[PDB]
C-alpha cells in the first residue's frame, strides 16, 4: 500500500522535471539571435536561378511559338504576321498574363533564341486582375534589383562560399 | 509463359484468362465478374496479404470499363514478393463488379473512387457513394466521352 | 477473342487428397455454412489456433504412437489416410486459412469476420524494434530532493515562526 | 479579400483542363488585392498586404455605404423534388452486419 | 439515445485541425465519438484528367501539387514511370542527387508533419521551431533547383541541372545543425508528461489490420511490420548506403512519432553517406538529349505500375500508354487517401479531443488525398 504512494511520488517528480526541461529548452532560445527577415525593410537576396517575372527581348523573338507549346497551359500569346517581302515571321504583339502564370520555367528553357529570361522581380501584386496582362513593353522593362535600393538591408541567406 | 498464380488456379480448376505481363513481368489475369467474389477469397488464401492499389480505366470510349487490382504479399523473410495485376471487365451500359471490401478493406475508399470517376457499381460495398466529386453530381468525369456541362465558374476568368 | 482458360482443366484434382480450396467451398464459407462437418483440429488432439509445429507433432504422435499400437491390420492404413486429410488441411497455409475462415464464418454467421481476422499467419513477427535512447534519472532525484528539502524547511519554518 | 496564388486569380494551371476548378474567386468574392505567383514568396505576400494597407488608409465614411449589400430578393415556388441529405453521418456503425450475401 | 441525443457536428473544411479541407461529420454522445464520416474532395482538381491531354514536359509542374510537402517524391515517380517504360538509364550522379533530394524532402515532410501535429495537441512553438530549419531546407532547394517548393528539378533520364558550386559543404553543415535541432526537439517533446498522456494510448492499430487496410510507410511500420519500399524494391542507390528501417511494435501514435523522428535521423545519415561518396560523370542522359519542332516523350503501348516510398506511405503511378505523347491512363495511388480510411475505425468510441491527436498521427495533406 505504501509502495503505491511511493510510485505516485516518483511518477510526479518525473513530470515536474520534464515540464522544467521543456521550459528550459524553450527559454534557452531567448539568448539566441532572431532569424526573422524584417521585410520590407530587409530583403533576402534571391538565388542565381530564381524563377520570377519574365523578361522578353522583342528584337530576338522569331515568333516560332515553341514557348507556347512548352507551356503547361499554352499561356503566351504571340500575335504575328508574315512579312511577304522577305517571307519571315514579323512579330506584332507578345503578351503573358501573370495571373495564370505559374513560373515553371518551360518558356525560358525551350526558347531557341533565348530571348526569354527569368528575373528576380517577385512582388508583382496589383489591385486589378487585368493589369497583370503584361504586353511586350511591360515584359521588356529591366528588373529592379534590391541591391540598387539603398533604403533597405539586403540579407544574404548563407556565406558566399566562393573562397 | 504460364505464371505461378495461373498455374495454381489451373491446378485448382479456377476459370480465368492470362493477358500477359507488364514491363516488370508481373502477371496479368482476367477474371469474369460473376466469379470475382469467389476468386478474391481464393486469392487471399493463396497469400496475397496486401491490396496495393485498386484502379479503374477505360478500354475504349463507348466500350468496356476495366477495374484493376494490384496484389502482393507482406511477410517476414521473403526477399522478392509476388505481385499480380488482375482486371475485371464490365459493359458500359450497366457496369456491375462485386466488391472486394469484404476480403481486403483497402478497397473501401478506392472502389468508391472507381464509382465516382467511371460509374462502375460495386455490389457488396456497404457505403458506395461519390467520394471526390460533389455528392449531388450527375455524370462520371473520367470516362473518355464525358462532357462538362458548361458551368459558369469553370469558364474563362473574363 | 481466345477463350477463358482453366475451364476445370479436365483433370484438376487427379487422384490423391482433393484440395479443400474450391469455388463451392468458398461460397459456402461466404454464406455462413460449414464447408466440412469433420473437425480437423480433432483426431489430432490439437486446440484451435495451434501453431505449425504442433500440427506436425500431433501428426507424428497420432500416426506412430496411437495408431500403430492399436491394430496391425490394413484398416490402420486407411485410418492413416483418415489422418492424412487433416494434416494436409492443417499444414498447408492456404487450406488452413480457408478452413479457419470457414469455421469462423460458421460459428457466428450473423456478423462478418474477415479472412485476416481468422488467420494465424497475420501476427507480425519481425524481431525487436531498435531501442529508444536510454533515460537520464539524475535530475529527477535532484528535483525530488529540492522539493523534499522545501517541505522540510516549510515544516521547520512554520513551527519556529509560530512560537 | 486577397487572392493569393495563380489558382485564386484565374485558376492557374487548372485554367485549361480541370473540370471542377473555379477560375478565380473574383467570380465568388470581391477581391481587393491580386497576388500573382505559384507559391508566391512570403515577401510578395507581405507586399500584397502592404498594398492592401495602402488602399485601406484611403477610406472615408462614404465607403461604408459602398459596403452594405442592397439585399434584393425574389421568391417563387419551384415544384422540384425535395430529398434528404445523402451524407447523414452514419459511417462504420453496425458495419459487420452489412454484408448481405 | 439514437437521435435527438446524438450531436452531429460538421468539423469541416474550415477547421484548424483539419489539414487542408478535410471534412468530418462527427456524431458525439457527450464528447464521446460514436462515429465519424470523412468527406473529402474539396480540393479535387481532376488531376488525373489533366494528366491526359498534356505532355510530360507540360505535366511536370502539375506533379508537385499532390504531396506539396514531399514534392521530389511525386516528381521522381512521374519521371521514373515513363523512363522505365522507355528503358532509359539514369547516370549514377543523377541517381545520387535524386537520393539526396528525396531524403531532404522526407526530412522536410516529417518536420511539417511534426508541426501541425503538436499544434493539434496544443503546442504552437514547435511549429516555428520546425520552420526555422525547413527554411534552411528551402534555401538549399532554391540554391539547387531554383525555387523553394514546386522545384521542377527532376527530369526524365536525369535531372534539370547539376548541383551548384559550394552545395556539398552547405548541405553537410545543414545536416550537422539539424542533428542538434532534432536532439532539441526530442528533449522538448518526447518525454513531456502532457504530450505522452495525450498520445501514449490513442489509435492502437494491429499489424494484420494495417496490412488489410492498405496502410504504408510510418502507419504500417508502427504496427510491428518492417516494410519499406526502398529496401524491398531496391530503389535507386538505397542498397549502397547503410541505413535502418524504422519500425515499432506498439500501434499507438507515440510509435508513429518515434518512427518519424528515427526516419529523420536515418535520412540525415543517408545524405551524409551519399555526399561522402558522390560520383562524377554526366547527369542528363546523352542518348535522350537530342527552332525545329520538338516532340515529347512518346510512351510505349503497355501498362506499368511504379511505386515510391513517400513520407506518408507508398505513392504509386499506374500508367497506360497509347503510342502517343499523351498517356492513355494515369492513375495515382496516394498514401494519404488510403491511410485516411482507417480514421473512423480509430476514432470510434474515442473522445472529441482525441480526433486531433489521431488525425495528426496520420500524415494527411488534402492536396494528395484528392487529385
Ligand atoms: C506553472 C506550472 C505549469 C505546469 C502546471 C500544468 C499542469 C500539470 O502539471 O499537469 C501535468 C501533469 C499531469 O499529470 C497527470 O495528472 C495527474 C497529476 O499527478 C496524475 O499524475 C496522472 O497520472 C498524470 O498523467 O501533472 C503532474 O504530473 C504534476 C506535475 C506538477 C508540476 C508542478
Ligand atoms: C517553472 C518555472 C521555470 C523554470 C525554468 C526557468 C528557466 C531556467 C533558465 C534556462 C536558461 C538558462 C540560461 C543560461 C544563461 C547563462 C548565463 C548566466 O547568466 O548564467 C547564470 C544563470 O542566470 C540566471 O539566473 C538565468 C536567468 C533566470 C531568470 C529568468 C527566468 C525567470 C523565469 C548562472 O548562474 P546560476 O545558474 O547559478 O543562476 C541561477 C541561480 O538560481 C542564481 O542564484
Ligand atoms: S520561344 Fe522565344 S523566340 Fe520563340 S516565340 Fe517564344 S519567346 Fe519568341
Ligand atoms: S513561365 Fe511557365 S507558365 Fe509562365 S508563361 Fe512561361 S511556360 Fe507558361
Amino acid at each position: 500500500m505504501v509502495t503505491g504512494f511511493i510510485n505516485y511520488g516518483q511518477q510526479t517528480i518525473r513530470a515536474a522535471r520534464y515540464i522544467g526541461q521543456s521550459f528550459m529548452i524553450t527559454l534557452s532560445h531567448a539568448n539566441r539571435l532572431p532569424v526573422t527577415i524584417q521585410y520590407p525593410y530587409e530583403k533576402l537576396i534571391t538565388s542565381e536561378r530564381f524563377r520570377g517575372r519574365i523578361h522578353f527581348e522583342f528584337d530576338k523573338c522569331i515568333a516560332c511559338e515553341v514557348c507556347v507549346r512548352a507551356c503547361p497551359i499554352d499561356l503566351p500569346v504571340v500575335d504575328w504576321k508574315l512579312e511577304t517581302d522577305i517571307r519571315k515571321k514579323r512579330l506584332l504583339n507578345y503578351s503573358i498574363d501573370f495571373g495564370i502564370c505559374i513560373f515553371c520555367g518551360n518558356c525560358v528553357e525551350y526558347c531557341p533564341t533565348n530571348c526569354l529570361s527569368m528575373t528576380e522581380e517577385y512582388e508583382l501584386s496589383t489591385y486589378d486582375r487585368h493589369e497583370l496582362n503584361y504586353n511586350q513593353i511591360a515584359l521588356g522593362r529591366l528588373p529592379i534589383s534590391i541591391t540598387d535600393d539603398y533604403t533597405i538591408r539586403t540579407i544574404l541567406n548563407s556565406p558566399q562560399t566562393k573562397e | 509463359m504460364q505464371g505461378r498464380l495461373s498455374a495454381w488456379l489451373v491446378k485448382h480448376g479456377l476459370v480465368h484468362r492470362s493477358l500477359g505481363f507488364d514491363y516488370q513481368g508481373i502477371e496479368t489475369l482476367q477474371i469474369k465478374p460473376e466469379d470475382w467474389h469467389s476468386i478474391a477469397v481464393i486469392l487471399y488464401v493463396y497469400g496475397y496479404n496486401y491490396l496495393r492499389s485498386q484502379c479503374a480505366y477505360d478500354v475504349a470510349p463507348g466500350g468496356l470499363l476495366a477495374s484493376v487490382y494490384h496484389l502482393t504479399r507482406i511477410e517476414y523473410g521473403v526477399d522478392q514478393p509476388e505481385e499480380v495485376c488482375i482486371k475485371v471487365f464490365a459493359p458500359r451500359r450497366n457496369p456491375r463488379i462485386p466488391s472486394v471490401f469484404w476480403v481486403w478493406k483497402s478497397a473501401d475508399f478506392q472502389e468508391r473512387e472507381s464509382y465516382d470517376m467511371f460509374g462502375i457499381s460495386y455490389d457488396n460495398h456497404p457505403r458506395l457513394k461519390r467520394i471526390l466529386m460533389p455528392e449531388s453530381w450527375i455524370g462520371w468525369p473520367l470516362r473518355k466521352d464525358y462532357i462538362v456541362p458548361n458551368f459558369y465558374e469553370i469558364q474563362d476568368a473574363y | 477473342s481466345w477463350e477463358g482458360e482453366g475451364e476445370n482443366s479436365p483433370m484438376e484434382m487427379p487422384k490423391g487428397p482433393p484440395s479443400i480450396i474450391s469455388a463451392l467451398n468458398v461460397e459456402k464459407a461466404l454464406r455462413g455454412i460449414g464447408i466440412t462437418d469433420v473437425d480437423h483440429y480433432a483426431r489430432l488432439g490439437l486446440r484451435r489456433g495451434c501453431t505449425y509445429d504442433q500440427v506436425g507433432a500431433a501428426y507424428e504422435i497420432q500416426v506412430k504412437e496411437l495408431s500403430s499400437q492399436g491394430m496391425d491390420e490394413e484398416q490402420f492404413n486407411k485410418e492413416r489416410d483418415l489422418l492424412k486429410e487433416s494434416y494436409n488441411i492443417l499444414s498447408s497455409e492456404q487450406e488452413r486459412r480457408l478452413y479457419d475462415w470457414s469455421l469462423a464464418r460458421n460459428s457466428a454467421p450473423e456478423r462478418y469476420m474477415w479472412p485476416f481476422e481468422a488467420d494465424i499467419t497475420q501476427t507480425p513477427r519481425w524481431g525487436t524494434p531498435p531501442p529508444q535512447e536510454p533515460e537520464d534519472v539524475g535530475p529527477t532525484t535532484a528535483v525530488g530532493y529540492f522539493l523534499l528539502a522545501w517541505f522540510v524547511f516549510s515544516f521547520i519554518l512554520s513551527i519556529a515562526l509560530n512560537r | 479579400v486577397i487572392a493569393m496564388g495563380a489558382c485564386t486569380i484565374t485558376g492557374g494551371m487548372f485554367s485549361t483542363d480541370s473540370y471542377s476548378t473555379v477560375r478565380g474567386v473574383d467570380k465568388l468574392i470581391p477581391v481587393d488585392v491580386y497576388l500573382p505567383g505559384c507559391p508566391p514568396k512570403p515577401e510578395a505576400v507581405i507586399d500584397a498586404i502592404t498594398k492592401l494597407r495602402k488602399k485601406i488608409s484611403r477610406e472615408i465614411y462614404e465607403d461604408r455605404i459602398k459596403s452594405q449589400p442592397k439585399n434584393r430578393c425574389f421568391t417563387i415556388n419551384h415544384k422540384f423534388r425535395v430529398g434528404r441529405s445523402i451524407h447523414t453521418g452514419n459511417y462504420d456503425q453496425a458495419l459487420l452486419y452489412k454484408y448481405k450475401s | 439515445t439514437t437521435r435527438k441525443d446524438l450531436m452531429i457536428v460538421n468539423m469541416g473544411p474550415h477547421h484548424p485541425s483539419m489539414h487542408g479541407v478535410l471534412r468530418l461529420i462527427v456524431t458525439l454522445d457527450g464528447e464521446d465519438v460514436i462515429d465519424c464520416e470523412p468527406i473529402v474532395g474539396y480540393l479535387h482538381r481532376g488531376m488525373e484528367k489533366i494528366a491526359e491531354n498534356r505532355t510530360i514536359i507540360q505535366y511536370l509542374p502539375y506533379v508537385t501539387r499532390w504531396d506539396y510537402l514531399a514534392t521530389m517524391f511525386t516528381e521522381a515517380i512521374t519521371v521514373n514511370g515513363p523512363e522505365q517504360l522507355g528503358n532509359i538509364q539514369v547516370p549514377k550522379r543523377a541517381s545520387y542527387i535524386r537520393v539526396i533530394m528525396l531524403e531532404l524532402s522526407r526530412i522536410a515532410s516529417h518536420l511539417l508533419w511534426l508541426g501541425p501535429f503538436m499544434a493539434d495537441i496544443g503546442a504552437q512553438t514547435p511549429f516555428f521551431y520546425i520552420l526555422r530549419e525547413r527554411e534552411l531546407i528551402y534555401d538549399l532547394f532554391e540554391a539547387a533547383t531554383g525555387m523553394r517548393m514546386m522545384h521542377n528539378y527532376f527530369r526524365i533520364g536525369g535531372v534539370a541541372a547539376d548541383l551548384p558550386y559550394g552545395w556539398i559543404d552547405k548541405c553537410l553543415d545543414f545536416c550537422d545543425y539539424f542533428l542538434i535541432g532534432l536532439t532539441e526537439y526530442q528533449k522538448l517533446i518526447t518525454r513531456n508528461p502532457i504530450f505522452l498522456e495525450r498520445v501514449e494510448n490513442v489509435g492502437i492499430i494491429g499489424g494484420e489490420e494495417a496490412i488489410n487496410w492498405g496502410l504504408s510507410g510510418p502507419m504500417l511500420r508502427a504496427s510491428g511490420i518492417q516494410w519499406d519500399l526502398r529496401k524491398v524494391d531496391h530503389y535507386e542507390c538505397y542498397d549502397e548506403f547503410d541505413w535502418e528501417v524504422q519500425w515499432q511494435k506498439e500501434g499507438d501514435s507515440l510509435a508513429r512519432y518515434l518512427i518519424r523522428i528515427g526516419e529523420m535521423a536515418e535520412s540525415v545519415k543517408i545524405i551524409q553517406q551519399a555526399l561522402e561518396g558522390i560520383p562524377g560523370g554526366p547527369y542528363e542522359n546523352l542518348e535522350i538529349r537530342r527552332k525545329k519542332p520538338s516532340p515529347a516523350f512518346e510512351l510505349s503501348k503497355q501498362e506499368l505500375y511504379v511505386r515510391v516510398e513517400a513520407p506518408k506511405g507508398e505513392l504509386g503511378i499506374f500508367l497506360i500508354g497509347d503510342q502517343s505523347v499523351f498517356p492513355w491512363r494515369w492513375k495515382i495511388r496516394p498514401p494519404g487517401f488510403i491511410n485516411l480510411q482507417i480514421l473512423p475505425q480509430l476514432v470510434k468510441k474515442m473522445k472529441l479531443a482525441d480526433i486531433m491527436t489521431i488525425l495528426g498521427s496520420i500524415d494527411i495533406i488534402m492536396g494528395e488525398v484528392d487529385r
